[PDB]
């Protein structure tokens, strides 16, 4: 068993204790999604509105 | 010195922040003014604190926070609230009309409209920042703003800060006191757009701290304040690195590094211990080596799973108040022979451990009692993926029937991003088999 | 079926 | 009111517990894949155990733990008996064994060396082949069934043949015993009173070694490979009555006192080995398991572990006495209602 | 979220519509001039959900009084809280509409709707934050039913974004005898099937049983009836009203209710059961409370809920009582009668507990089921509707408004499509 980088300090300390070694899309591309489901819902509410209007 | 801005999303994110506040508040001496007594920095310094709070002139103390909910109600009570001269205004950022725990309401329906707001006031507080590390993001799974609205944000600081680190505190849900059945579908679908901008979370099950509750502090129907203020002792043992002077995880690096080798898998199991009730006048004081044995029994998980049957690829302990070194790798060499400990074969079979000698801070009036000594292990085990499981199961259910869907169709949502998220979560789970299991 | 305030 | 479910049908045992159960009028049983029961008969294989315990109010209950394959699977036991030390590698019940992966961590082979370790030796030797199925070849010079192993794509595992078994008599037949163990939620080590003797019907002859079935005594190969069958004993199983008896009148000695101890023994070394690993005692599930320990006894009278069998089926004659042995102990310990075991 | 607007039509309508005013009020301690004279606060947290502000800061329901004739209108205002309404909020004719749907929804009816689609948008522009609407009327008659399914379509017209509420009284041989009433009723189906988010089906045939069976009630009257009414929509609005966790708005309750955009037909439960005579000094129990709030003597809607399984529910605990003992028996019954509720549906049952009991009781249990079973009521209105269709029967009163044979046969096909649908998921 083997300590390791004892760190020390007033305010506490640290260490490491081993027991065995081993054996991204784009501001406008965001804004384009938020837009194709504005115009998705704006759409599915044209169609209310349409069969509505009938 | 650098500094961390939080970031609280939707009820649950804002009712945790207070529980951490007003705790850092009682661990910092800073006072329901922000004044701080104990500093003399006044105006500015370089301290460890000063990585959470800014100063002001006048000697006020301000968390570098970010409040925000679609529903005004909550973060009403915070400009109103015991603690209320700590925030100034343009910290609290409110709607009118929630998302009705519907993901696709956050996300882009109510989304679209305040994402530019929040930004706005969160690059008020980065331009107040002389090296800022990164953020702390506090929300749910189960709500439509917590859900939705978060994986929008995430994204925004993958662009306007791509460099700078993101951490999560996420509540899984859990039916004993969840508000919605389609918390599984917002659950899923959160997890699915917010994972490749998260460097590393830890998640929360109700249903754990709800048992602790009840177990450990005899409360018979715990609320949620006395869900939080327990919360708030794990967050408060995760962050005291970064607000107290220490040398093990010392800033938001360090904890991608000693915790997450596979970027995928970022989710840490939290153990915490001990939880002691209030009311118990005399407590036995546990030892070092008893609070130590405690953090691999299953009750005093964040998640419950079974981390016998999981493989490590990392493991922290934090320990804060009167522990010593001696104490603790004595109590170290026992557990490895009593419990069932396999690392994996590409890792050392070992421990990081740090000590903060203030000890643990408790609200006064409230149910936990004062002890001086605890610790909270931070545990990357593979058994976690129990509670993806769990949640992908429901997920099935009832997306077999299409149950609930067009209330997210509705909202311009589409139904083959449903398919997309889920088949996400599906790798996620054989990424989780793959490290921690015989083949 | 007789059923009135 | 109770409420338990079931996922394994193929299975003799639970097929008679889930009957049992339905009939005290306090168990409903639910669709197999209903999430609010009390009990669970899951399936031999891919047992979920990661859902259970999580439907609020409801205390829930398993026919199997977790992590109890570890000692059930050939090449498992093996890795288990060797690697821990509570059961050392010179353990004086348990044969030499060696674990082994065809061509396609190979202990392939420090078993060598155990070979030529009786090059040296007038000790006879010879070493098994069996692994998953239940289609197994045994012969002295080990090279023969190097290839059979690495003929086929399973894992396998080798260990010595016992040359001197007990032969009874009239016979000069071959045989093995079979002991049924309960473990409830509390890990009470139980054993069920009633054994049986899985005898060989022909006389046990050296000479020759291939599909000779007076080496092997299962009842599949004695029934459809033999024209010898309840010459003795109908069924070729000899319930323990009778073995006692036998041992008596032959050898002057009892069932109790030279082969139960060593067997109760050995069932006590293994689950306690693994009760740390598998226990639910703090778990938010709890579990139970029926486990069917083969054993094999030589003319010294002395006991050997053979394998341990997690989904074990019983004698049709002892059916009604366990399976109702089984809901007294295992069941009704965790869900009361309105001894044939023996604690260890 | 926030404001809601009220809307009562016809004689039904405005006779529940006004009990339920009158019970609410006294629960957050307003009086018939509207000022405020109770106790608690959490009386006033959620008022203006409900309620107007005015000067003297009396508080105005926000209601809408709809009618084709001055009749129950003007015994409303004569009423005990008549004076508390709006008074320009009164829009109502004077033809009437004779139980006819036809002149509801497409001659006398069109007549008047405009001027009360002016009141609306007077209310709803006076709203920080609109939810939607809430109606209140029946389905056998003319007005309510007609004029009322014709506001629903023009009002989702205006506020398509809008949830839209319904408490519809489903007509009974066993309280009419009117025998166009099954006409009327199929053609409201078939408008609220595809405009409202949330019905509760308020079954009179449920209501006389309860009365005459449960209730003892060998004469059982209107007041006796909307006595029942007044109770179950004071507990199922009781979590929009104070301040709660669960189902908090109609948009939170819908996402919560209905797991598909057509089955939002949810069956009401109450208990216990109490009529204006009734002493009730005894409190139930939890249990108690439980036990019957499941039970089908209980439901509203005259549906046997054994015969179909639960999508969702609902359950509003109300009193001072331990909140520890009631999840264990809401607990206990999903753990019970485990195969009434559907599988693919996970935790589909959802708790409240709000701590002022109704008036009256120390302590009361409201259900609200989106059971399957509800379809039993849809054919029952679909076999005394084609008892008379294949025949053609009384359809003059409807083709003489200008209504042809292909409308009723299209509201007929899309109700027993509603049957076949509630079937389709009952047996999955
Ligand atoms: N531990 C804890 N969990 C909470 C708290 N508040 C809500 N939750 C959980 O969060 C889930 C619901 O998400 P919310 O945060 O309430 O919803 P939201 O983020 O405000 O989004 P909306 O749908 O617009 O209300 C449920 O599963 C709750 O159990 C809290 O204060 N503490
Ligand atoms: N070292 C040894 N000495 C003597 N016999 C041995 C032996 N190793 C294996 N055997 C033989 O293996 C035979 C069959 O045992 P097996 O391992 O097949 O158990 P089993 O058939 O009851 C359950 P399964 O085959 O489904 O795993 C035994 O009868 C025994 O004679
Ligand atoms: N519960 C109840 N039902 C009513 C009341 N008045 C009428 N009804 C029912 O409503 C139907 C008649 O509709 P009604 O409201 O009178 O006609 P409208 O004025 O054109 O809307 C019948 O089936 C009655 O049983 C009432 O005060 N209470
Ligand atoms: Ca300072
Ligand atoms: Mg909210
Ligand atoms: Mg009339
Ligand atoms: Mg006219």
């Amino acid at each position: 068993m083997e300590v390791i980088e004892l760190n020390k300090c007033t305010s506490g300390q640290s260490f490491e204790v081993i027991l065995k070694p081993p054996s991204d899309p784009s501001l406008e591309e965001i804004q384009k999604k938020l837009e194709a489901a504005e115009e998705r819902r704006k759409y599915q509410e044209a169609e209310l509105l349409k069969h509505l209007a009938e | 010195m650098r500094e961390c801005i939080s970031i609280h999303v939707g009820q649950a994110g804002v009712q945790i922040g207070n529980a951490c506040w007003e705790l850092y508040c009682l661990e910092h001496g800073i006072q329901p003014d922000g004044q701080m007594p104990s500093d003399k920095t006044i105006g500015g310094g370089d301290d460890s604190f000063n990585t959470f709070f800014s100063e002001t002139g006048a000697g006020k103390h301000v968390p570098r926070a970010v409040f925000v909910d679609l529903e005004p109600t909550v973060i009403d009570e915070v400009r109103t609230g015991t603690y209320r001269q700590l925030f100034h205004p343009e910290q609290l950022i409110t709607g009118k009309e929630d998302a009705a725990n519907n993901y696709a309401r956050g996300h882009y329906t109510i989304g679209k409209e305040i994402i530019d707001l929040v930004l706005d006031r969160i690059r008020k507080l980065a331009d107040q920042c002389t090296g800022l590390q990164g953020f702390l993001v506090f929300h749910s799974f189960g709500g439509g703003t917590g859900s939705g609205f978060t994986s929008l944000l995430m994204e925004r600081l993958s662009v306007d800060y791509g460099k700078k680190s993101k951490l999560e505190f996420s509540i899984y849900p859990a039916p004993q006191v969840s508000t919605a059945v389609v918390e599984p579908y917002n659950s899923i679908l959160t997890t699915h757009t917010t994972l490749e901008h998260s460097d590393c979370a830890f998640m929360v099950d109700n249903e754990a701290i709800y048992d602790i509750c009840r177990r450990n502090l005899d409360i018979e129907r715990p609320t949620y304040t006395n869900l939080n203020r327990l919360i708030s002792q794990i967050v408060s043992s995760i962050t005291a690195s970064l607000r107290f002077d220490g040398a093990l995880n010392v800033d938001l690096t360090e904890f991608q590094t000693n915790l997450v080798p596979y970027p995928r898998i970022h989710f840490p199991l939290a153990t915490y211990a001990p939880v002691i009730s209030a009311e118990k006048a005399y407590h036995e004081q546990l030892s070092v080596a008893e609070i130590t044995n405690a953090c691999f029994e299953p009750a005093n998980q964040m998640v419950k799973c079974d981390p016998r049957h999981g493989k490590y690829m990392a493991c922290c302990l934090l320990y804060r108040g009167d522990v010593v070194p001696k104490d603790v790798n004595a109590a170290i060499a026992t557990i490895k022979t009593k419990r069932s400990i396999q690392f994996v074969d590409w890792c050392p079979t070992g421990f990081k451990v740090g000590i903060n000698y203030q000890p643990p801070t408790v609200v006064p009036g409230g149910d936990l009692a004062k002890v001086q000594r605890a610790v909270c292990m931070l545990s990357n085990t593979t058994a976690i993926a129990e509670a993806w499981a769990r949640l992908d199961h429901k997920f099935d259910l009832m997306y077999a029937k299409r149950a609930f869907v067009h209330w997210y169709v509705g909202e311009g949502m589409e139904e083959g991003e449903f398919s997309e998220a889920r088949e996400d979560m599906a790798a996620l789970e054989k990424d989780y088999e793959e490290v921690g299991v015989d083949s | 079926x007789v059923x009135x305030x | 009111m109770y409420t338990f479910v079931v996922r394994d049908e193929n299975s003799s045992v639970y097929a008679e517990v889930s009957r049992l159960l339905l009939a005290t009028g306090q168990w409903k049983r639910l669709r197999k894949d209903n999430p609010r029961f009390n009990l669970m008969l899951g399936e031999r294989n891919r047992l979920p155990f990661g859902r259970l315990g999580h439907e609020p109010g409801l205390v829930q209950l398993v026919n199997y733990y977790r992590g109890a394959d570890k000692l059930c699977r050939k090449a498992s036991l093996v890795k288990l008996i060797k690697t821990s030390p509570e059961l050392s590698e010179s353990c004086t019940w348990f044969p030499e064994s060696y674990v082994i992966y065809p061509t396609n961590t190979d202990e392939r082979e420090v078993f060598l060396a155990a070979y030529n370790r009786r090059r040296e030796g007038r000790e006879g030797n010879v070493w098994i082949a069996k692994s998953s199925a239940g289609a197994i070849l045994i012969s002295s010079e080990a090279s023969e069934l190097l290839d059979f192993i690495d003929e086929q794509g399973q894992v396998h595992v080798i260990q010595k043949y016992l040359e001197k078994p007990l032969l009874l008599e009239p016979g000069h037949r071959k045989f093995d015993i079979r002991s049924w163990v309960l473990v409830d939620h509390l890990y009470n080590i139980y054993l069920y009173r009633e054994g049986v003797l899985r005898t060989s019907s022909e006389p046990y002859n050296s000479a020759n070694f291939q599909d000779k079935t007076c080496h092997l005594t299962n009842h599949c190969i004695q029934k459809e490979y033999s024209k010898n069958y309840g010459r003795y004993e109908e069924g070729n199983e000899m319930f323990f009555e009778e073995f006692n008896q036998y041992l008596m009148d032959a050898l002057n000695t009892t069932l109790e006192n030279s082969i139960l101890l060593q067997i109760k023994h050995i069932i006590r070394s293994c689950l306690m080995c693994i009760e740390p690993a598998i226990s639910t005692k703090h778990l938010h599930y709890q579990s139970f398991q029926l486990f069917g320990f083969d054993f094999m006894v030589d003319e010294e009278l002395k006991v050997w572990l053979i394998e341990v069998n997690g989904a074990p089926a019983c004698a049709q004659k002892l059916y009604a006495e366990l399976c109702q042995g089984i809901v007294d102990v295992a069941i009704s310990s965790v869900f009361p209602l309105a001894s044939i075991f023996i604690k260890l | 979220m926030r404001e809601i607007v009220h809307i009562q039509a016809g004689q039904c309508g405005n006779q529940i519509g006004a009990k339920f005013w009158e019970v609410i009020s006294d629960e957050h301690g307003i009086d018939p001039t509207g000022s405020y004279h109770g106790d608690s606060d959490l009386q006033l947290e959620r008022i203006n959900v409900y309620y107007n502000e005015a000067t003297g800061n009396k508080y105005v329901p926000r209601a809408i009084l709809v009618d084709l004739e001055p009749g129950t209108m003007d015994s409303v205002r004569s009423g005990p809280f008549g004076q508390i309404f709006r008074p320009d909020n009164f829009v109502f004719g004077q033809s009437g509409a004779g139980n006819n749907w036809a002149k509801g929804h497409y001659t006398e009816g069109a007549e008047l709707v405009d001027s009360v689609l002016d009141v609306v948008r007077k209310e709803s522009e006076s709203c920080d934050c609109l939810q939607g609407f809430q109606l209140t009327h029946s389905l056998g008659g003319g007005t309510g039913s007609g004029m009322g399914t014709l506001l629903i379509s023009k009002i989702r017209e205006e506020y398509p974004d809008r949830i839209m509420n319904t408490f519809s009284v489903m007509p009974s041989p066993k309280v009419s005898d009117t025998v166009v009433e099954p006409y009327n009723a199929t053609l409201s189906v078939h408008q609220l099937v595809e405009n409202t988010d949330e019905t509760y089906c308020i079954d009179n045939e449920a209501l006389y049983d309860i009365c005459f069976r449960t209730l003892k009630l060998t004469t059982p009257t209107y007041g006796d009836l909307n006595h029942l009414v007044s109770a179950t929509m004071s507990g199922v609005t009781t979590c929009l009203r104070f301040p709660g966790q669960l189902n908090a708005d109609l948009r939170k309750l819908a996402v919560n209710m209905v797991p598909f955009p057509r089955l939002h037909f949810f069956m009401p439960g109450f208990a216990p059961l109490t009529s204006r005579g009734s002493q009730q000094y005894r409190a139930l129990t939890v249990p108690e409370l439980t036990q019957q709030m499941f039970d089908s003597k209980n439901m509203m809607a005259a549906c046997d809920p054994r015969h179909g399984r639960y999508l969702t529910v609902a359950a509003i605990f109300r009193g001072r009582m331990s909140m520890k003992e009631v999840d264990e028996q809401m607990l206990n019954v999903q753990n019970k009668n485990s195969s009434y509720f559907v599988e693919w549906i996970p935790n589909n049952v959802k708790t409240a507990v709000c701590d002022i009991p109704p008036r009256g009781l120390k302590m009361s249990a409201t259900f609200i089921g989106n059971s399957t079973a509800i379809q039993e009521l849809f054919k029952r209105i679909s076999e005394q509707f084609t008892a008379m269709f294949r025949r053609k029967a009384f359809l003059h009163w409807y083709t003489g408004e200008g209504m042809d044979e292909m409308e009723f046969t299209e509201a007929e096909s899309n109700m027993n499509d509603l049957v076949s649908e509630y079937q389709q998921y009952q047996d999955a």
